[PDB]
């Protein structure tokens, strides 16, 4: 992906991560568990459903067939009357395979990107108190419990203490 | 001690289509297409359809009498007619501007056909011997119910004059026809006159036919030809016509109560007693996607007609293996 | 000590839309639809519209006594048109191909009106006294004035041999008529012979109009009809008539002199003393904008049209509360 | 926004630094001010210019209706006539309205890739010379004066003579 | 010791736009759109097409003597026609609904002509004296070669009854014509009897045509008209005609043997001794891109036109200079 | 570039690489050289393949003109079937320019991903073992013969070893 986290430097998803999109794993000496940073998935959540319904209302307004009739000596307009609607049929049958395409990639990038930020935002709070490990993960320097681990989500992660 | 950055993942096997990527598996994803229905013709918000079954618009309008279910029709939602109904034209012949016609019938939803000219009203004609065993009734010889093939009476046909004013608030739809005989012989057979000629005038209408006399192939075992025509009397106006013979005159016309969006359907499916937002000619749309690929040629409050196999969205995320 | 890397931001409230959000606050923006008109039509660069004002182009070309302001215009860059004017036809009647010449005039910019026959040239029928109540002109009644009604001359209407020959370089319009009286003792009292017709040719044309007899409806109190016909002669080729009566002939004709872009544009506006480079018929745009949402029948140099009410592109970025 | 600085790591924008879409502000002993990173915002400008050109452009070409006149028994091709009329309108209307969604986010995107490029360029210099504080500045390690911070725009911090 | 990451660049100058920035060096790129063509009309797919040179499809199909090489064509592929082919209409006239039957012919590929009423049939009229020089060949008076010109016998033209039943199994095409005569001394000279009709009929054809008498402009010296009618007869039925006089009588009809698809393609260009796959009026296309733009009008299997000067894809990289 | 590698921090490419699209190039005791990077390569290769096969069918059903004739009194039809005819090539003409503008677009961000995207997966296994010089280049901080040079390409790098 465009963003480089999602099937990655990120390898692969949680199964775990029932509550969100995105969020965190945590591993400390009372144990582990998932939590999912509600910002970002809500986000998320906002940005598709807007997309959903951008989509289906730019397609509301598009072409109608009608039944036409004609007789044995009106083949000329007959033939134009098929190709004028077979025609605009094609052009909007075009647009919305187009738009499904291109949309769909720009949807999972989208989430790509969201998954970057959300680890950059954790990077740049950690600064050097932890080890990059190179797969998502950050090994702390120091002890950190449920209330230091808290504090890296919340935005909190005071440096300077550690 | 760590804290890593991740991403959901489930059991999702749904699949969306990228311009790099055919097939990607995510975990969540929307369909907007509808691909089904119900396979049936319903009535349209209540309202049901003309089903002109056997008949055509034509056989109907004239009133061919292998289509007397379809006298005096209640209001329709729209009109449904077959690739070639049996039950056109008994006697053969044409329909003048038959198109143009039925187009008009794609903007009415009510006809209330009323007599405009009585049959008994004819007192120097006879008015009753215009039958053909082309257009059998229970048996018997018959003919078109609502125009009447006026013949010479004790070997006179008198020239008609004749007026109807259409007095009636709303558009009315009126029907005559000629009748193109095979020979000489049979004109004066039936007319006595042997050359004719009938004159239809309104505000807008300035026409005068002349039958057309020619040997013709048999159809319906008949090689004479009728010639139908029709206008629309606008309210307050009248039509006049005058005749030396091959006349058939209305007796009933059409009073345009209702107006508003039909459409002709074309199909062989018939009434399927059920409701529907959306008709298709091949069944009825019940769905809440933006899209259908069924027909395009639908009525109602219907999805938006592509020619797809498939349109999916991804909304989740790429899901792992 | 620091160095921090940052981005613009001011107090701009202009938002445009994406995808995924609407109303975006930005920095900077170009609106690239134009919604204004100045509500007049305008000279189209100079060149003032022909204003039929309430004739119709039939009014016009007959020469309805209606639409002596309309007798030799000067060249135009576009026709306007109302959508019912009441000066057409003041003898009730048709113009046959009607739309056909309509259509050709969204090619022509200018005509040249010249005499063809002149009306003191009817040395064997009466050329003054074809005149009606249905085509006043002050007070008195009056007709089309580029065609002449002739009637008979001391009963007779003599056998009518006429020929032009289009010497001049430019096409020619023409046009001429027949009358549908309503009866047998109408026909006679004005043309004398009962069966009459009118032969037309030119190298391309081959017509013979009869006259029809029927009674119709009053239209401005006259029951019998004019039907008007047309032709375009090229250089160098000649139109013949043969008529035993009921015919309308061609005193003045058009010559077209200058062919190019023009258009009838249907509005009920009159003219508003301005100019424009682009004309819609609700008023004339000025704008460098790629877009406008006027009106889709426009004329000139004129941005595209959309059905938009809006469309604003990004050209800074995301503006900061 | 899909590269995260812009309402991203970087707060917000800046209604102090006039002279271009993207800079820096310094802070020393001597005072502080904004610059405009100039090379940076022109690429911006002439990105967007060409951006807005070729949509004009691309839209030059575009359905023009014409007025054609049908008489009482044309009905049929009358409404072809309005239906292929009214058809074209739509296509044209949704490739305005889409083409002006799908860019505008690009542009937003686009300033947003150019502002991430500009602190990474800058945090490539500086290396382990500065404190990356996590909100788009660098704090030194060293005094820099007003030709020290001159030099971290120039694209020539000289980070062994620090 | 170190490490790099890198990317490729090469010597390539193609380029390619973007909506930012136009004429971006890149490393690799595609062509999809096809500029070139061999300026040659070819058979397609081994099977030539129906050159008409300077005849055009009225001429070739009633027999114009100028139009000899194509008496009896073999099937082909597509026909060509010129702009303005001298070789039409050697006798003056119109071809009724021309354009209808122009269009019948893009959906056949192979004709095959047959005699339905021999010239040696027509006992009591003459049948080798309707010739004019308006249709000259081999420096002789010549006429449409497929339908035969009757005239009088011994100052009698008696009334006509013929009829030909379309027993093949093969839809058959049948063209024939009347005269319209200068004046009526030319009528009678011609087939004695002054007032004359056509009849024609089948099972859905109710035709009478009458001539039409007028001065004419002289066109290749004739001032009289041939108008030239058609019809489809289906399998098993019949078409009978009557007339008085000034009647064009079949001869030789086509059998519609081959139905596929056609087209008639508008081009100056003559035979190019080749074959292709698509053909287009200004030359053939051998190529495998998905696009071309020489022109729109194409027969075979065709990349799309795009009016485009220029359609090239990025496949590699931002090259260094 | 959107993603800043191409033309960014990395100044240009590399006559010299003729295997692949992005690689590395080393610099030890023993020599140096390229060598290319065939994973993500051969992703490049399947993305912009699919990209193109994609273009060209879509436009695969398109709008066909015919040949349709009129006499001297069937001009408003000629003149609408003039306009429906030229309406869908302009149509057409439009989708086929506009989608070759888009998608090389992102045919360029989509290269100067795959070459940021590999950089940072070196980069996450170095960590600290090397200075990042800002150009592309990693510079070791411990000697780093063929075996290790080998070992970094391989995503091997075996950081606790040195
Ligand atoms: C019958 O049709 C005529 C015209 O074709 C129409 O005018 C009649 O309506 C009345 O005509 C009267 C003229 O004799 C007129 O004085 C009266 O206003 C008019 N009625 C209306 C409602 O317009 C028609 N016959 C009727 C209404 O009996
Ligand atoms: C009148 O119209 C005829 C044909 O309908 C036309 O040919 C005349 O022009 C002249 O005809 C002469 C034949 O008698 C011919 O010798 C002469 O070349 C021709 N003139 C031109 C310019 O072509 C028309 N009458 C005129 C021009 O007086
Ligand atoms: C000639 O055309 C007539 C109708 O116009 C057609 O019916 C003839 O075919 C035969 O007609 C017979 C009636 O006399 C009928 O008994 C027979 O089934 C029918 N043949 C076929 C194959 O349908 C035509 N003449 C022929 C075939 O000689
Ligand atoms: C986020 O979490 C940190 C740690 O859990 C919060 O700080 C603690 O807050 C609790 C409840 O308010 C107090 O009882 C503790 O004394 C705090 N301890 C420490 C070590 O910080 C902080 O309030 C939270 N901040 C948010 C949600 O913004
Ligand atoms: C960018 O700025 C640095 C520091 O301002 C420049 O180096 C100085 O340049 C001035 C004027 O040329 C000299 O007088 C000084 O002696 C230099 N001092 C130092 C500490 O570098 C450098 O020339 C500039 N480089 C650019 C614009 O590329
Ligand atoms: C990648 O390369 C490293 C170093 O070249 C490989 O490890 C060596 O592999 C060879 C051959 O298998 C052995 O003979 C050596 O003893 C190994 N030495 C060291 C220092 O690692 C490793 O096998 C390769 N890994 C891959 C391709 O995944
Ligand atoms: C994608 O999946 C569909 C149906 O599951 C299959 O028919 C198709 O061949 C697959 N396409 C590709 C490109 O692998
Ligand atoms: C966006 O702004 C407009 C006008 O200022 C308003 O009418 C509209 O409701 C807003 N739309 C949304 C989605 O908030
Ligand atoms: C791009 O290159 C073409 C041909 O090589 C040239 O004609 C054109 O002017 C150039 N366009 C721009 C915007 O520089």
């Amino acid at each position: 992906g465009l963003f480089g986290a999602i099937a990655g430097f990120i390898e692969g998803g949680w199964q775990g991560m029932v509550d969100g999109w995105y969020g965190y794993h945590h591993s400390n000496e009372q144990g582990s568990g998932y939590a999912a940073d509600k910002e970002s998935t809500q986000k998320a959540i906002d940005g598709v459903t807007n997309k959903v319904n951008s989509i289906i209302d730019k397609m509301n307004t598009q072409f109608e067939a009608v039944g036409r009739e004609f007789n044995n000596l009106e083949r000329r307009i007959e033939n134009l009357n098929k190709k004028m609607e077979d025609g605009f049929l094609d052009v909007w049958t075009y647009n919305a395979e187009l738009l499904v395409l291109m949309e769909n990639e720009r949807t999972l990038d989208f989430h790509d990107s969201n998954v970057k930020n959300l680890y950059d935002k954790v990077r740049l709070q950690l600064r050097d108190n932890a080890k990059e490990l190179g797969n998502g993960c950050f090994e702390f320097y120091h002890k950190c419990d449920n209330e230091c681990m808290e504090s890296v989500r919340n935005g909190t992660y005071d440096y300077p203490q550690y | 001690d760590q804290i890593c950055i991740g991403y959901h993942a489930n059991n999702s096997t749904e699949q969306v289509d990228t311009i790099m990527e055919k097939n990607v598996t995510v975990t969540h994803a929307q369909d907007i297409l509808e691909k089904t229905h119900n396979g049936k013709l319903c009535d349209l918000d209540g309202v049901k359809p003309l089903i002109l079954r056997d008949c055509s618009v034509a056989g109907w309008l004239l009133g061919n009498p292998m289509c007397d279910e379809f006298i005096n029709v209640p209001e329709w939602s729209y009109i449904v007619e077959k690739a070639n109904p049996v039950n056109d034209l008994c006697y053969p012949g044409d329909f003048n501007d038959y198109e143009e016609l039925k187009h008009l019938l794609s903007r009415i939803n009510h006809f209330e056909k009323i007599q405009i000219i009585p049959k008994s009203s004819w007192s120097s004609h006879e008015a009753s011997l215009g039958v053909s065993s082309a257009c059998p009734y229970q048996g018997k010889s018959s003919f078109f119910r609502n125009v009447v093939w006026l013949i010479k009476k004790n070997s006179t046909y008198p020239t008609i004059k004749r007026s109807y004013n259409n007095t009636n608030q709303e558009d009315l739809l009126v029907l005559w026809g000629i009748h193109h005989p095979n020979d000489a012989a049979e004109q004066t057979k039936l007319y006595q006159n042997p050359t004719t000629y009938i004159s239809v005038g309104t505000s807008t209408l300035n026409q005068r036919l002349v039958p057309r006399i020619a040997t013709r192939s048999k159809v319906n075992g008949q090689s004479g030809r009728m010639e139908f025509f029709w206008t629309i009397l606008k309210p307050n106006d009248a039509i006049n016509f005058e005749s030396n013979g091959n006349f058939i005159a209305p007796e009933y016309a059409y009073k345009i109560v209702k107006k508003g969006d039909s459409t002709i359907m074309k199909s062989e499916l018939e009434y399927g007693n059920c409701n529907t937002k959306c008709q298709t000619p091949m069944g009825a749309i019940n769905s809440s996607m933006p899209f259908h690929n069924i027909h395009p040629l639908t009525i109602g409050e219907c999805p938006k007609y592509v020619k797809s196999n498939r349109l999916v969205l991804a909304t989740g995320l790429r899901n792992s293996p």
